[PDB]
């Protein structure tokens, strides 16, 4: 019961992308109730484990914070796109371009050119002009949001428990926003 | 087991959160739905006679 | 004794609309790739 | 079990697509179209299908 608590897995928010509160898991339990002794003291040994594979994988993978499901991620905790500069070809360089056209001739069709022997090429940055903040994607709620095991469960002062695993507070109003 | 209502459906939604449509990522020809049967008209998306 | 008819004036609709018909599924239009033809114009049924 | 990867592809690929003939010869007796069947760079057919 308190010893070995079935874990509360979090819910994905699509919108916000924040975590949408979490709940007990509801949806893997054996049905060890018509079970005797050699059994009971195996399926504890089963939950036993999945209790510590998911407390080892909350090192390995979940990023060190304070406040699990925080309102606003940070610039630097959230994945990023930084793609290659975009090798720009341009095609005919104007500079002596257009004294061919003030001497007559009309140009038509389109080295590259045959009349300018040069062809110079830019690069430009392809990211963005400031990094992206405020909620993380769906891969990152894979990484991150390992389903946490809560032990000795609810046994403290109020503040002091999880109020995120209410899939209705806001981290930074200590309040349900309701329906006003 | 034996059912006879099989061919009375349309459009058939399955949304996960309301917002990521599951057919994958835009997988079919309508990126929000299962086409069961469209009756009126417009494309030719009819097969199977 | 006369009176004379009732007049109107048979014009287009207001700004064309309805010429083009939109929101319908079935007979939609399409804006599609060259290289794919894959439509980025799906019209939905409730969105005026 | 399933082959849990090597089947899934996260970019936005498309199960099915209908093409478009570029051309029409409306012959008393014929009718001749040609197609642009094309791919992007990932998709092997087995044009059975």
């Amino acid at each position: 019961s308190k010893e070995i608590p079935t874990p509360y897995m979090w819910s994905y928010q699509p919108q916000m992308g924040l975590a949408a509160g979490a709940s007990q898991d509801y949806s893997s339990r054996m049905n060890w109730l018509s079970a005797g002794p050699h059994m009971i003291g195996r399926v504890n040994g089963i939950r036993a484990t999945r209790n510590q594979i998911l407390l080892e994988q909350a090192a390995l993978t979940s990023t060190p914070r304070s406040q699990l499901n925080p309102p606003n991620w940070p610039a630097v905790q959230v994945y990023q796109e930084n793609p290659a500069p975009t090798t720009v070809l341009l095609p005919r360089d104007a500079e002596a371009e257009v004294q061919m056209t003030n001497s007559g001739a009309q140009l038509a069709g389109g080295g590259r050119s045959s009349f300018t022997p040069r062809q110079a090429y830019l690069t430009l940055q392809s990211s963005s002009s400031q990094p992206r903040s405020g909620g993380i994607g769906t891969l990152q709620f894979v990484e991150e949001f390992v389903p946490s095991v809560y032990f000795n469960p609810f046994s403290g002062a109020p503040g002091l428990y999880p109020d995120d695993f209410i899939p209705n507070y806001d981290a930074v109003s200590e309040s349900v926003d309701g329906y006003d | 087991g034996t059912f006879y209502l099989n061919h009375t459906f349309k459009k058939v939604s399955i949304m996960f959160d309301s917002s990521v449509s599951w057919p994958g990522n835009d997988r079919l020809l309508t990126p929000n739905e299962f086409e069961i049967k469209r009756t009126v008209d417009g494309e030719g998306y009819n097969v199977a006679q | 004794q006369a009176a004379p008819n009732r007049p109107n004036y048979i014009g287009f609709r207001d700004n064309f609309i309805g010429l083009m018909y939109y929101n319908s599924t079935g007979n939609m239009g399409v804006l599609a790739g060259q290289a794919s033809q894959l439509n980025a114009v799906v019209d939905l049924q409730d969105r005026n | 079990v399933a082959p849990t990867h090597d089947v899934t592809t996260d970019r936005s690929q498309r199960l099915t697509l209908r093409f478009v003939p570029v051309d029409r010869e409306d012959t008393a007796y014929s009718y001749k179209v040609r197609f642009t069947l094309a791919v992007g760079d990932n998709r092997v057919l087995d044009m059975a299908s």
